[PDB]
């Protein structure tokens, strides 16, 4: 499961909105707004993937 | 001669290298001068840590 | 600040007896870049230092 350049196809949820049911399951991309400020688009300062 | 009582030697320690904490509450006067008589001031003071 | 020391030199100043408000500091954008190693970001104003 791991290669010299990095074995970038593996990843996990570093943000959602709050904690998750048991069994839980969700592949979202929804850039999370970290910041205060609303978030629109896919990228900008604070929005975190 | 001279009915004056001002601090003049600071003579309590020679370095105060690594502080970390300091506490100063509003500037203020006290009665330095000679006072005679029966001790009429009452202070008590309890410490504990 | 006016002027700021050099890394040669790094200034180091103390923080006491405050209430560190990191709100103003987080949501600045002024900032370019802002990465904290050991807790959440967002959870500074929780967890008392
Ligand atoms: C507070 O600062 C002093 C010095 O600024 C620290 O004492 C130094 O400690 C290092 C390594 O422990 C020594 O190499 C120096 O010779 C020490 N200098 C002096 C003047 O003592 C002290 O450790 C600091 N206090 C804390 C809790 O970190
Ligand atoms: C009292 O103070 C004045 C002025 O500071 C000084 O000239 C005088 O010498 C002092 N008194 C005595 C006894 O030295």
């Amino acid at each position: 499961d791991s290669k010299v350049g990095g074995n970038y196809n593996y990843l996990y949820r570093l943000f959602r909105k709050s904690n998750l049911k048991p069994f839980e399951r969700d592949i979202s991309t929804e850039i999370y707004q970290a910041g205060s400020t609303p978030c629109n688009g896919v990228k900008g300062f604070n929005c975190y993937f | 001669n001279n009915k004056s009582w001002m601090e003049s030697e600071f003579r309590v320690y020679s370095s105060a290298n690594n502080c970390t904490f300091e506490y100063v509450s509003q500037p203020f006067l006290m009665d330095l001068e000679g006072k005679q008589g029966n001790f009429k001031n009452l202070r008590e003071f309890v410490f504990k840590n | 600040a006016t002027k700021f020391a050099s890394v040669y030199a790094w200034n180091r100043k103390r923080i006491s007896n405050c209430v560190a408000d990191y709100s103003v500091l987080y949501n600045s954008a002024s900032f370019s870049t802002f990465k904290c190693y050991g807790v959440s970001p967002t959870k500074l104003n929780d967890l008392c230092f």
